[PDB]
């Protein structure tokens, strides 16, 4: 029924240019470790790197979209 | 006088009598699954508990004994490997060790 | 000789009403002393609130 | 320069100055005790005063019990209470004939 | 006779001290502490006594006597942020009062700079035990802690912790002696205050150049204590915008969590004004040698005097003492920074570095430059 | 050598005591030695030094110096109490050897 | 493990040193409380007394009020009873005692939320992006089990379950009750929630500073005036000759 | 000439000193008060419950 | 207690002041003031600044060297 401006501009910032980089580094990490049986790595790192950038950018304008 | 003034006076400062004195606690072994360490209260201060995998009740037996602060051997320290049980207050400057 | 001993100049100092030295400072002695009172009046109104 | 260090330091010269060499009437009697008595009274009230406050708690729920644990648990406790609480009234004595001598000795004046 | 203000027993004393009082006519805003300090122990026992007023010693009720006292009572929470802030702006002038006097040479006023010496470790105890009182988190185990370091005294230390905790363990018996403790402190150091300005007054204020202003004092009032009033508004800005606008900006929001006994937690880091001598401590990584570093780190003031080797008084004409003391104070706040990080590397090795830093341009390097600087004058 | 002689120059202008009018002997703290010797000092010398001082003092309360025209020379500045303090020292060291004689 | 997350900035419309509360937000963040958080978090310190004049009517409180069974008592009997809620009484705890609660929630205790903004690095930036940035874990990282994967949270691992999602209520007010919207209002009302002084704090700080504008330079004027007698003092030396 | 006024009438007597210390204050007070909080509230509208208010209140 | 009077021997010299109604409070703001305000700065910057400047740096270094050791080395994973 209705749609929470938080997953609209989630969206629209993971188009960024840093997200997109990250989101590919994670992608890629996520690949290598799913795989890579009795491993030892992690994919935090990156998806923190990501999310840094996506939410940074996501709470810039959220906000007005908020009442 | 003087000496026993002091003497009563500065032992006013010392722990009450309120200041009990209590016993054991029991703990089941089985709230307490390999590889964890839990805390509980007691006596004051934390005690802990912890269940030792022998992927470590390797390590703390194979080490240089000769190498340490206060000496002691592992085994010496507890008695069943895969449990280890000790007060969780720093001896630094009491806090606790995490 | 306490002839030869003359006050410096102050007019670099001086305020602007009392600058002429040809003219009775008096005059203008109500205004230079009710402005600095006046500072300092609210000054303490200012701490009274 | 001053000769001995009891005179010339700027504390002792004070100690020296109010309780040495303070100069006295050679006859003052014992009603002239009680100012002292009084000054040591309001140190033995300070001190057993404190002494008691680290036991004590201010609040209705607890004030009366903490008393009592004072003077039932607290070692000594019992003692410090009580010599508070007498020292009040020795504070009370003393006061009272420390007034007295001054009004019948004119030093009111 | 012929007037009142000279003769009467307590004007005599107000006149000696405040408004006759033969001021050199040239000190420097490096001298308005002296009283910053003087009102900061007033308005400190003030709002404290307020504060005390609504305070409960006692672990089941301490914490929330305060939240009562913020949330319930009248204005209650701006005199507890007035308190909590005032320590701050407490220590903040106290340190620079510290400053000048090593800058100018002050501290050739021996009973007057040992005296000071006793204000600070008084004002740093007082400071510890306030903390204590809202009995949070930090409060607990900042108690925990600093009553603990005097078990590193040899065979009775640990005896002594007893007493610090009237048990076994920090507990009640512990808060209600340390709210006493605290509630008395302030006035010993008000006291002690006493006793400086009297040492002081024997000599008189030193002054910027470090040379004799007989030829040139001034009557306390009315250049001193106008310009003091303008000081005190100064210091007064910054104090109340951020207690007014940034209240807990100086302060460990970790506080905020009643103590727990049973956990430490993970990132615990002293009141600011603790910091370098908490940095100082974790430098050494034994007990005792931590301890006695800290002791040191404090009580080292002590030597100053002994260390002036300089034939001038101040270091307005000694540029190269000048160096060394800029140095002296990026080294604190290098420590001071360094106390608020993990004990990690790099920062382990930059502390110890800085520690190590710390002690020799006390000990050292000053007193030698200052040897060095009467050469280069031909002296 | 000639070395520390323009050091001395050099640290004589990077002090500045000359730029408030001082000579390196003004500037000297006064301790008991110092003292004594300020007290032998001839009437205009003490006098003079008196004057440099208080109007060094004003130049400080005034946060100003004197014009570079006015900034002693370093070869100009007169150590005026060096040597009788140098015999006050003298002076107490023999004392101070002898009575422990 | 050892590295964390720290929150965005979000632009609080009380944020700036002069900026208010949003007290409909505040009103907003309430019901999120009462309604959805107070379940599981104890809000000790706050009564519905301090809603009134703030949130919300006298009446309004008083019957929020109400809709809370307290015990009281002893009675004359010396025993304890239920009776409606009073202006006077504080929120309600969701447990007896925290043994209860973590028996409750899986040994997980739920903190007390009163002075929750403050208690935590981040305040309501933190707190709002904990409950909105919950998520699947990263891969290389499994989440015990009762724990939620939430990146903001110290460990990554937390006890507690995304409390709030879109329609989760319905804000009497016709807010669209999105979740993100949910979480701003909530942490709104965390923060008065840990100092209602907030607001006038502020207003005091307003005039504070003008006060200390107008005082410091009054007081400059005066410090100057006095001393000018000595900044421009002009001496001499004129010995004998 | 108000400075003369005023010194002449205000300022040279410690009394009137005083007395116009006093006035001030009161006629400050208002004033200042008054407009520092509408500074405030104008800064901060509709955020305020004397904004909201109304639609919870009676009619 | 009293001290005017005793405090030093001093001879010749003379003062003129003004009251401070005749004066400025703040006079020469331009002309004398800033321009001092300045020669004071120039004359201690090199001074103070140095120390400071220098622990600024050794801060970002130590702050920036403890970060990037937070960091991954992917060569501990290639295997
Ligand atoms: C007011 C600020 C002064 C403005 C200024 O720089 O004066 C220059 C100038 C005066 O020039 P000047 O004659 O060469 O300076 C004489 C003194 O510096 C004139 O200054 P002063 O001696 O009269 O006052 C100095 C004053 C000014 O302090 C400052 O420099 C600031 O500092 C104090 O009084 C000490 C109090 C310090 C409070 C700090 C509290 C610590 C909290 C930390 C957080 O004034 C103006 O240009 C007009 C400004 C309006
Ligand atoms: C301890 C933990 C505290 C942590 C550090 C807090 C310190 C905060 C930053 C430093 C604040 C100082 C601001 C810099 C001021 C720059 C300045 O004006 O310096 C030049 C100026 C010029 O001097 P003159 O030669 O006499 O001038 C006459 C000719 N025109 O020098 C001065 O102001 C004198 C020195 C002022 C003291 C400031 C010291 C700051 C405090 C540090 C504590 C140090 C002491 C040891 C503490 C042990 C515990
Ligand atoms: C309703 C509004 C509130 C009502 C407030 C109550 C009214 C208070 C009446 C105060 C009466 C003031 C009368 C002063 C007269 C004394 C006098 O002789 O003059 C002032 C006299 C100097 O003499 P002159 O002005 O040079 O010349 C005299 C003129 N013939 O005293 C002064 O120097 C005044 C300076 C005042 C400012 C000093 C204080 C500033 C302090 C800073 C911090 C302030 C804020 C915090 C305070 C709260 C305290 C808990
Ligand atoms: C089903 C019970 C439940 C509900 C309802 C719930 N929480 Fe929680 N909450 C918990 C638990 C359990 C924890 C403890 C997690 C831990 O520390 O491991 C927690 C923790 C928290 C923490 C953070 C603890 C920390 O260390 O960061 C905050 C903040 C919080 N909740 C806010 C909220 C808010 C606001 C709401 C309403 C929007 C809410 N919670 C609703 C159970 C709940
Ligand atoms: C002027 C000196 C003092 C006088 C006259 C005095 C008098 C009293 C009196 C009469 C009581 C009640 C005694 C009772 O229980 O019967 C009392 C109690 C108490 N006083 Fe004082 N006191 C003095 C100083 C102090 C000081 C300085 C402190 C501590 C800072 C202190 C702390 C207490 C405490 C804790 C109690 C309550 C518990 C108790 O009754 O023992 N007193 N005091
Ligand atoms: C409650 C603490 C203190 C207060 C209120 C205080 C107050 C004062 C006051 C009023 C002055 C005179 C004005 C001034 O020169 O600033 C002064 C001077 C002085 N104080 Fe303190 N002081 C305190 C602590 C200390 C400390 C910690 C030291 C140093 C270890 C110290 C050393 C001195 C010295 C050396 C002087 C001489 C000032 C000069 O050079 O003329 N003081 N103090
Ligand atoms: C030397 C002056 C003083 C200093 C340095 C000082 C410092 C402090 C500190 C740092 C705290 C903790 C503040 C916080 O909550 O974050 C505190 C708390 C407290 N102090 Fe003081 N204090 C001073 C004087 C006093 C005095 C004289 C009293 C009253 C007789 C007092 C009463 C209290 C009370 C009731 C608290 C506990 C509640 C609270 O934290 O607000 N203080 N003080
Ligand atoms: C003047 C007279 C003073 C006599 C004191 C004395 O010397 O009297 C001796 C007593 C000490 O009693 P005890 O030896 O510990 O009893 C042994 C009991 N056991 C074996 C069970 C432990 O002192 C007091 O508490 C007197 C308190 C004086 C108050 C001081 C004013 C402040
Ligand atoms: C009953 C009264 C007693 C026992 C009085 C004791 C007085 C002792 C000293 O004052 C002279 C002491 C305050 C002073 O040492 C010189 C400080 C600079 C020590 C600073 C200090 O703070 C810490 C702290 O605040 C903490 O919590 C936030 C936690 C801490 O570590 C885990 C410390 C700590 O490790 C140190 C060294």
């Amino acid at each position: 029924e209705l749609v929470d401006p938080l997953t609209t501009i989630r969206e629209h910032c993971e188009q960024t240019e840093k997200c997109v980089k990250a989101r590919e580094r994670l992608e890629l990490c996520d690949a290598r470790v799913s795989s890579r049986s009795h491993t030892e790595e992690q994919c935090t790192e990156e998806l923190f790197d990501f999310l840094h950038a996506r939410d940074h950018c996501v709470a810039h304008k959220l906000f007005n979209k908020l009442k | 006088a003087a000496k026993n003034v002091v003497t009563q006076f500065i032992s006013s400062l010392s722990a009450s009598a309120d200041v009990l004195a209590l016993s054991k606690i029991e703990i089941k072994l089985s709230d307490i699954p390999e590889g964890k360490n839990v805390a509980f209260k007691w006596r004051g201060k934390p005690l802990f508990v912890r269940h030792r995998t022998q992927a470590e009740i390797n390590q703390e037996a194979e080490v240089d004994v000769s190498k340490l602060r206060d000496p002691q051997h592992d085994l010496d320290r507890v008695k069943k490997p895969e449990w280890v049980i000790l007060v969780g207050v720093c001896t630094h400057l009491g806090c606790v060790p995490i | 000789v306490h002839n030869d001993v003359t006050v410096p100049d102050f007019s670099a100092y001086r305020r602007e009403d009392v600058m002429d030295a040809t003219t009775s400072s008096q005059t203008s002695s109500e205004d230079r002393k009710g402005f600095s009172y006046l500072v300092t009046a609210t000054a303490c109104v200012a701490t009274a609130y | 320069m001053a000769p001995n260090i009891r005179k010339s330091h700027p504390l002792l010269k004070m100690i020296n100055n109010s309780l040495i060499d303070l100069p006295a009437p050679s006859n003052i009697s014992a009603w002239w005790n009680f100012g002292s008595l009084l000054a040591v009274c309001l140190m033995t009230q300070i001190l057993t005063g404190l002494l008691l406050a680290m036991h004590y708690t201010a609040d209705t729920s607890l004030a009366f019990s903490s008393v009592a644990h004072t003077c039932r648990n607290v070692q000594y406790g019992w003692l410090i209470r009580n010599l508070h609480a007498n020292g009040a009234s020795f504070f009370f004595i003393c006061i009272f004939l420390h007034i007295g001598r001054g009004l019948y000795y004119g030093s009111y004046l | 006779a012929p007037n009142i203000r000279k003769s009467h027993p307590l004007l005599k004393m107000i006149n000696n001290s405040l408004i006759d009082l033969p001021a050199p006519s040239n000190i420097s805003a490096w001298w308005n502490f002296g009283s910053l300090l003087a009102v900061c122990l007033m308005t400190q026992i003030l709002t404290g006594l307020l504060l005390a007023m609504h305070y409960t010693a006692d672990t089941s009720l301490a914490f929330s006597s305060v939240a009562h006292t913020c949330r319930n009572v009248q204005y209650g929470w701006l005199i507890r942020n007035l308190h909590a802030n005032g320590a701050s702006f407490f220590f903040i002038c106290i340190f620079l009062h510290i400053g000048r006097g090593l800058y100018y040479g002050s501290y050739l006023y021996k009973e007057t700079w040992n005296t000071g010496v006793i204000l600070l470790l008084t004002l740093m105890a007082t400071a510890f035990v306030g903390y204590v009182l809202p009995w949070g988190q930090m409060s607990f185990w900042g108690a925990t802690v600093i009553t603990n370091l005097f078990s590193a005294i040899p065979y009775i230390g640990h005896t002594l912790v007893e007493w610090a905790w009237g048990g076994f363990s920090v507990d009640n018996p512990t808060l209600t002696r340390f709210f006493a403790l605290h509630f008395l402190l302030p006035f010993a150091i008000a006291g002690i205050t006493i006793i400086h300005l009297t040492f002081l007054h024997e000599s008189g204020s030193n002054n910027p150049l470090g040379i004799s202003s007989d030829s040139d004092k001034i009557p306390f009032h009315p250049y001193y204590s106008f310009k003091d009033i303008l000081g005190l508004t100064l210091m007064l800005t910054p104090f109340l915008t951020l207690a007014l606008f940034s209240p807990n900006l100086l302060g460990d929001p970790e506080n905020f969590t009643p103590a727990n006994p049973l956990v430490t937690p993970p990132h615990i880091k002293p009141e600011w004004y603790f910091l370098f001598a908490y940095a100082i401590l974790r430098s050494i990584p034994n007990k005792l040698g931590g301890v006695l570093a800290l002791a040191a780190s404090v009580l080292i003031l002590f030597l100053i005097p002994f260390l002036h080797k300089s034939k001038q008084r101040t270091m307005t004409f000694r540029p190269l003492s000048q160096t060394l003391f800029w140095l002296l104070v990026a080294n604190l706040l290098i420590l001071t920074w360094i106390g608020s990080q993990p004990v990690e590397h790099p920062f382990i090795i930059i502390g110890q570095m800085a520690s190590l830093s710390y002690f020799t341009i006390l000990l050292i390097l000053f007193p030698t430059i200052g040897t060095l600087e009467n050469k280069m004058l031909n002296y | 050598g000639r070395l520390m002689d323009r050091i001395r120059k050099w640290y004589y202008n990077a002090a500045g005591f000359n730029k408030y009018g001082l000579m390196r002997d003004d500037t000297l703290y006064e301790d008991d030695d110092v003292k004594e010797a300020l007290k032998r000092l001839p009437e205009d010398l003490y006098n003079e030094r008196m004057f440099r001082i208080k109007r060094a003092l004003d130049l400080s309360l005034k946060h100003r110096i004197l014009p570079k025209e006015q900034w002693v020379k370093y070869e100009e500045d007169k150590p005026y109490l060096e040597p009788y303090l140098k015999e006050v020292i003298r002076e107490r060291l023999e004392r101070e050897a002898w009575n422990k004689k | 493990g050892e590295l964390e997350l720290h929150p965005p900035a979000f632009p609080w419309s009380h944020g700036g040193p002069l900026s208010a509360l949003d007290h409909s937000s505040v009103r907003r963040g309430f019901q999120v409380y009462k309604q959805v958080c107070s379940a599981c978090h104890s809000m000790d310190y706050v009564a519905f007394r301090n809603l009134i004049g703030v949130t919300h009517t006298e009446a309004e409180a008083k019957a929020l009020a109400e809709e809370v069974e307290v015990q009281d008592g002893p009675d004359e009997n010396g025993e304890l009873f239920m009776r409606p809620g009073k202006i006077s009484d504080y929120f309600p705890k969701p447990y007896p005692n925290p043994e209860a609660a973590r028996a409750a929630n899986n040994g997980a205790l739920p903190p007390d939320l009163s002075y929750i903004v403050n208690a935590r690095h981040g305040g309501e930036d933190y707190v709002f992006s904990l409950l909105t940035g919950y998520c699947d874990p990263p891969a290389g990282v499994v989440v015990r089990e009762g724990l939620h994967y939430n990146p903001y949270f110290p460990g990554q691992a937390i006890g507690m379950a995304p409390p709030i999602y879109n329609e989760i209520l319905e804000y009497d007010d016709g807010t669209p009750a999105t979740m993100s919207q949910i979480a701003k209002d909530v942490c709104t009302f965390l923060r008065w929630a840990a100092e209602p002084e907030h607001d006038q704090r502020k207003r005091m700080g307003l005039k504070m500073l003008l006060i200390s504008a107008l005082l410091t330079s009054l007081l400059y004027y005066m410090k100057r005036h006095k001393w000018s007698v000595l900044k421009s003092r002009k001496m001499a030396y004129r010995p004998p000759k | 000439a108000l400075l003369r006024q005023a010194y002449s009438a205000l300022f040279r007597r410690t009394s009137t000193f005083a007395l116009t210390v006093v006035l001030g204050a009161v006629l400050f007070e208002r004033a200042f008060d008054q407009g520092a909080d509408a500074i405030f509230e104008h800064l901060n509208e509709g955020k305020l419950w004397k904004h909201i208010k109304h639609k919870y209140e009676a009619s | 207690g009293i001290h005017f009077g005793n405090l030093a021997r001093v001879r010749h010299i003379i003062t003129y002041s003004l009251s401070p109604f005749e004066q400025r409070a703040i006079p020469n703001i331009f002309s004398d003031a800033l321009p001092n305000v300045w020669r004071r700065f120039s004359s201690q910057v090199f001074k103070v600044a140095p120390p400071f400047l220098g622990a600024y740096l050794l801060y970002s270094w130590g702050t920036q060297e403890f970060e990037r050791l937070k960091r991954k080395n992917p060569a501990d994973y290639e295997n």
